[PDB]
RNA sequence: UGCGAAAGCAGUUGAAGACAAGUGCUUGUCGUUCGUUAUAAAUGGCCUCG
């Protein structure tokens, strides 16, 4: 997951997730949490659909 | 309740409803990077069969690990055998030994079957 | 997110005695007949050769003390259980009784028999006795109060009495091994002087161990057998040693896996250890230049590094040793809740692993041809690229000046059995994608020619181990 | 440590104890003093050397949503 | 009556903050502890400490959310490269057993500029097109250079840069209207 | 004597249509924001965010 | 694609519509349909907390 730091065109990575990233969203007030949604395309005979709440201050699983 | 995800072990809880556990049971390129374009064309070992013994204490995977295509070795696949054991206050299951190609080279372990708890308490197991 | 995983890459018993790596030889005037250690802290050792008996730090490994009175040759440097008192032998046949590491005392002398006086040996529960035996072929026991005549005098061997052991837990018991190859074990309770019984060796006894109070192990000859007293019979014999045994020492209850070790030594330059609880079997021996006549190991509670002499009959000793802002200290004893997080630095990365993790395809396979580079962590980094997928990959930007140190290695690879598959995949790609190169490149022709004439001698091999294996079938 | 009693209530049968945790804050309990022991030390769990457990950790750091990695 | 008498501190008191509304005082020093003390002014009983191993605190500040009066928060900084924030709000203060606290490691490309986070004040920043109002968290460079910060979230939101070496900054607000 | 009884859940729903891309997510956090709702294809599930626990 | 063992044994990869380009004709494509068991290539590589 890249947050691109658009002022200066910078960017922010946060790398191993389970799975590959099919949504983002900052979800709060001011922007506490990233809510994602992850795939898992090992599994080719289903869809195996993750979501994960990370707190955006130290990018930790606040809910998995 | 464990799902043999491929390369990895869901142990989820059916009477909570929630996952316990996703651990990596094989090598391979499972979380060292996300495979891109024609990396995704690489399969990662798949686990092919998961048993328990009647102790509850060991843990016996199978596994078959394919080759890169494109390769003079392309077509022989390996097939290994881990026995993984883990103290029941613990989560996480330790592998203890391995056996590359079991029962002879590019030959599947179709069957296992672990021992009644007559035969070495529980602690033996069959493949064939 | 987790962590990026790493990049993956004998016996117990025989691992813990390569740990005696650092080796020391020091040089005597004449064969170390006898070693002894000091049961107590610091464990020093004494070594009796030529008309000397030399005591030797632990920690330093030097001569810390030296007994030089002796005239004539010493036979024996064995110190009392409290290690302040050591008893030597004469070929004079002059027992002398000195204070350890006050050599210029002698507290008592004794006359044991105008023969040579090859063993005398401190009893071990009781501290006034001390056993001496000579080539009279009486095996003395004096006592330190009593320096006029022996408490007890034991007879009845036929030849030379030069092995005495005390056994532990029945110190009423003695044993006394001659070179009639016979072991008598005599009571001190009773008159004495008459054994209880004999145990024939067949083989002259070089010397008589009691490694535990019911067995006693019997070195004599080529081969060192055990005796059980309650069966009174040899349990156990082990005969692997060549030459004639001469030397063994016990150790048990210490830091090693094994509780406890036997060495013997052979007189073939081999000392080898053996755990009595594995039926007396092998698990280790090294190898000295000559004749071993003497081992000892460090006892239990060395505390410290453990040492293991090996004494040879040109004088030479050999020691192998296994080694053994006010507030910033504060930790938090007196606080409601302290906070951990502070994670240890993962262990430092090769160059190979830090150009997998980065993507660097083509320089982790540069950094596998390199000089002084293991070659089984050769061997892992390019698995890793076939595992990656990455072989082409690694190949495409390359010509002749970079594609020699991957086939020179394969030159060396192809005869591995561990590296023939993995050598014949790089190798069959390259051809695959450096067709015209090769054409214009003569180095490389040449890399082949000698590639082709070893890749030959491999499939030679190779029906020839088919050829071994189907004649091995018919055998069973 | 002995946390002081500052007031006490004894209606019929029950006995109410207050005392102060942390600073000022007042906590109660009500116990039956016809059954209890001539002495009796009433036992109470505060914090004290209470090592911090993130609900988003396990005991080694590693964060929950992530997977075991293969060690072998 | 001394504050830090009833639990002495192990270290010098490199840092002093009361509450903004509470009767509250937070010290800090070396010792590495958050010691917060309850100022009577006779008593000065301890409410809470919090030790954080191997984060010497150069200093510590309250935070309380200008819009959310609810919202309370400690922040705290030394000699490292980290800074960690406690949430007080609810019960996290006296009745959990456990604190919630938060590092801040992140400064999104513009670690060559920031070498610590010892030096840091806490600010108010209206969002003025939203209207919405925020604290930012304010830190000193190695080059002239400030760095401001979320101080929730944790973002860079903007760096200002002066001649010379950085000494010291302060904070002034000026009332635009209602 | 025997009977059947679904007990455990299933996957987490989504919204599955194809032309609509970054609103898939149907899960929500409360106004006070102490604990996230997440439909499944059989029920909803509300887990509190402090504790990480399914609350109901 | 079917079967089978992993080796292998058999069998497929068609038609229409629309768009673009070149010169009614040619070629290529399809977030278009019907039917059959049925190279890549936008300089673009994975965080910090010793």
């Amino acid at each position: 997951m890249s947050l691109w730091q658009l002022e200066t065109n910078s960017q922010q990575f946060l790398p191993r997730l389970n799975g590959i990233i099919i949504d983002c969203q900052v979800l709060g007030p001011q922007g506490n949490y990233y809510s994602l949604i992850l795939q898992m395309t090992e599994n080719n005979s289903n869809s195996d659909y993750q979501f994960l709440l990370l707190n955006a201050s130290d990018l930790t699983s606040k809910l998995s | 309740l464990y799902f043999p995800h491929i390369s990895a072990v869901q142990i989820f809880d059916f009477y909570k409803n929630e996952q316990v556990n996703y651990q990596y049971l094989t090598s391979g390129v499972n979380n060292s990077m996300g495979k891109v374009r024609f990396e995704l064309n690489l399969q990662d070992p798949i686990i092919t069969d998961l048993k328990f013994t009647k102790d509850g204490q060991w843990m016996i995977t199978y596994e078959i690990e394919y080759p890169p295509n494109d390769l003079l070795s392309s077509k022989d696949l390996t097939h290994i055998l881990k026995f993984w054991t883990k103290n029941d206050n613990e989560t996480n299951w330790n592998l203890k030994t391995k056996v590359i190609n079991p029962h002879g080279i590019s030959v599947p372990i179709t069957k296992i079957l672990p021992s009644p708890r007559s035969v070495n308490n529980s602690q033996g197991c069959l493949t064939a | 997110s987790t962590a990026r995983p790493r990049i993956i890459t004998t016996t117990p018993e025989q691992r813990y005695w390569r740990q005696y790596t650092s080796a020391q030889l020091v040089k005597e005037h004449n064969s170390v007949t006898h070693i002894s250690f000091n049961p107590q802290h610091p464990h020093d050792f004494a070594v009796t050769s030529s008309t000397r008996v030399q005591i030797f730090s632990s920690r330093t490994r030097q001569v810390i003390k030296t007994f030089s009175r002796f005239k004539d040759v010493v036979y024996s440097a064995s110190f009392r259980s409290d290690g302040k008192l050591l008893c030597a032998g004469d070929a004079t046949g002059l027992v002398s009784v000195y204070d350890s590491y006050n050599p210029r005392t002698i507290l008592l002398s004794i006359n044991a028999s105008t023969h040579p006086t090859h063993v005398t040996k401190f009893h071990t529960q009781d501290n006034k006795i001390l056993a001496t035996a000579s080539d009279d072929r009486v095996t003395r026991l004096w006592d330190i109060s009593n320096a006029y005549e022996p408490q007890l005098e034991l007879t009845g061997a036929t030849d030379y009495v030069r092995t005495l052991s005390f056994i532990p837990a029945a110190p009423h018991l003695v044993a006394t091994g001659s070179y009639d190859g016979l072991i008598r074990l005599y009571d001190t309770r009773s008159s004495g002087s008459t054994p209880i019984y004999s145990l024939n060796h067949d083989q002259p006894v070089e010397n008589v161990i009691a490694v535990s109070p019911t067995q006693i192990v019997s070195c004599g000859g080529n081969n060192f057998k055990v005796w059980d007293l309650t069966s009174n019979k040899k349990l156990y014999e082990r005969g692997n040693f060549n030459k004639a045994v001469t030397c063994l020492d016990y150790v048990e209850n210490f830091d090693s896996p094994m509780q406890s070790a036997l060495i013997a030594s052979s007189l073939d330059g081999h000392v080898k250890v053996f755990d009595p609880l594995d039926n007396f079997q092998v698990k280790f021996g090294w190898k000295f230049s000559g004749p071993v006549l003497s081992c000892a190991v460090s006892p239990s509670t060395a505390q410290g590094n453990r040492h293991l002499v090996a004494g040879l009959s040109s004088g030479l000793l050999a020691i192998r040793t296994k080694k053994k802002m006010r507030g910033s200290e504060y930790q938090g004893d007196q606080e409601h809740i302290i906070h951990n997080d502070k994670v240890r630095s993962q262990r430092r990365m090769r160059a190979f692993e830090r150009n997998i993790n980065q993507f660097k395809w083509s320089e982790a396979l540069d950094n596998a041809f390199v000089p002084g580079m293991a070659k089984e962590l050769t061997l892992t980094v390019l698995q890793e690229l076939r595992k990656r997928g990455k072989v082409r990959v690694a190949l495409y930007g390359r010509d002749e000046s970079t594609l020699e140190p991957l086939l020179n290695w394969c030159l060396k690879g192809i005869e591995d059995v561990r590296s023939a598959s993995i050598v014949a995949d790089w190798v069959a790609v390259v051809l695959e994608l450096y067709g015209n190169t090769l054409e214009s490149s003569p180095v490389l022709q040449e890399l082949m020619i000698d590639l082709k004439t070893k890749v030959r001698h491999e499939i030679h091999k190779s029906k020839e181990a088919q050829r071994i294996e189907g004649m091995l079938q018919l055998l069973t | 440590r002995k946390v002081p009693i500052y007031n006490a209530f004894i209606n019929k049968d029950l006995l109410n104890v207050s005392w102060l945790q942390n600073a000022t804050m007042p906590y109660f309990k009500n116990l039956q003093w016809r059954e209890i022991p001539n002495e009796y030390t009433v036992e109470i769990s505060l914090n004290w050397n209470n090592k911090n457990k993130s609900a988003d950790r396990d005991l080694h750091g590693k964060d929950l949503a992530s997977a075991t990695n293969y060690v072998e | 009556k001394d504050a830090n008498a009833s639990h002495p501190s192990h270290s010098a008191i490199q840092s002093l903050s009361f509450h903004p509304s509470k009767p509250l005082l937070l010290t800090g020093g070396y010792d590495k502890t958050l010691r917060i003390y309850h100022i009577d002014g006779k008593t000065n009983h301890l409410v809470t400490s919090l030790h954080l191993v191997g984060s010497p605190i150069q200093t510590c500040t309250f935070y309380t959310s200008l819009s959310n009066q609810n919202q309370q928060n400690i922040f705290t900084a030394g000699r490292r490269r980290y800074m960690h924030s406690w949430d007080l709000s609810l019960e996290n203060l006296t009745h959990s057993q456990t604190a919630k606290i938060e590092k801040f490691s992140r400064l999104y490309g513009h670690e060559s500029t920031q070498r610590s986070f010892e030096n840091f004040k806490v600010a108010h920043l209206q969002n003025s097109q939203t209207n919405s109002v925020h604290g930012i968290v304010l830190l000193q460079g190695n080059n002239g250079w400030i760095n401001i910060l979320h101080s929730t979230s944790g973002l860079w939101l903007m760096g200002c840069k002066i001649e010379g070496v950085i000494t010291d900054f302060c904070i002034d607000y000026q009332p635009i209207s209602r | 004597q025997y009977k059947l009884s679904v007990v455990s859940g299933g996957k987490p729903a989504l919204n599955n249509l194809s032309s609509v891309t970054g609103n898939k997510n149907i899960a929500r956090l409360s106004q006070d924001q102490r604990n996230y709702i997440i439909p499944f294809n059989n029920q909803i599930k509300v887990y509190s965010v402090e504790t990480r626990q399914c609350v109901k």
